[PDB]
Formats: structure tokens, C-alpha cells, sequence
């Protein structure tokens, strides 16, 4: 739940030691039929030829959505400061 | 009568004003504080290192 909890971060603590790891975002709910296993032998997960591709991906997620629900909230602060 | 002057001019015994304003001001006795500042551990070197990692962290993600 990083919407949907979900907070907005903009009074966080300057995040320093971060980096992935352990970020995955099953979001609780949101999730509606889980079939666990595959489609096909393709699917699986990011289908990539390179170490660290399931982190490199994973922190730009999390810088990803770190800064769209920042902006978001930014855009509800203006919102009241108009 | 100015507890900021006092402190501020000596700047090393401000653990002597803590403790007696807590004497004073705040209601505990002057007995309670004497145990816990009788019975303390030496913090021996060790524990310490922790210590000023933690004042680093409570300080820092205090907000």
C-alpha cells in the first residue's frame, strides 16, 4: 500500500540507507485472482539477461513511486495554498 | 532565576542542573536519583560506541 495505505512521504526521514532491497508491492488488495504459477514459460518475472536486474529495477521503483506520491501530495498542498 | 544564563556561562555541569531542577521543579525526591546515579554500570568503552551511534539516529529521525 504505498497509495492506496497510503502516505504521501513528504515529512520522511532522509531515507539514507535504502537501497532496494526487499521492495516488492503486492499492494493488499487490489489483487483479485492470484493464480499463482504462469501463463507460459515466458511471463515469470522481468526477463533479463543481466545481474542485478530485479534490483536495478527494483530501486527504481522505489524511487519511482517515492517521488510520484510525493508530487502527489505536493499537487494537494498547492491545491489548498490556490 | 535564570536557568538559561547559568547553564549557558558553565557550559560542563548542565547534568547539575538537570538533576536539580528535576529535584525541584518536578516533584521526584532527592532519594530516587540517588540510587540510579549510585547503582549505574560503567558503560565501560564498550556500549558506549552504540551510545553515540544512538544519539546520531534518535537525533536524526526525530523530525
Amino acid at each position: 500500500g504505498i497509495i492506496g495505505a497510503g502516505v504521501d512521504p513528504l515529512s520522511y526521514v532522509p531515507m539514507v540507507g535504502v537501497t532496494g532491497k526487499g521492495f516488492k508491492l503486492i499492494n493488499k488488495a487490489l489483487v483479485v485472482g492470484a493464480e499463482s504459477a504462469a501463463l507460459n514459460v515466458a511471463s515469470e518475472g522481468l526477463r533479463t539477461s543481466v545481474a542485478g536486474g530485479d534490483a536495478d529495477y527494483a530501486g527504481a521503483a522505489l524511487g519511482g513511486f517515492v517521488f510520484g506520491a510525493g508530487m502527489s501530495a505536493i499537487s494537494d498542498a498547492v491545491a489548498a495554498g490556490l | 532565576a535564570d536557568p538559561q544564563l547559568i547553564a549557558a556561562l558553565y557550559p560542563d555541569q548542565a547534568e547539575l542542573f538537570l538533576t536539580m531542577d528535576m529535584m525541584d521543579k518536578q516533584g521526584i525526591d532527592p532519594q530516587v536519583i540517588l540510587d540510579a546515579d549510585r547503582l549505574t554500570v560503567k558503560r565501560s568503552k564498550e556500549q558506549r560506541f552504540e551510545d553515540d551511534k544512538a544519539f546520531e539516529s534518535a537525533l536524526n529521525a526525530s523530525k
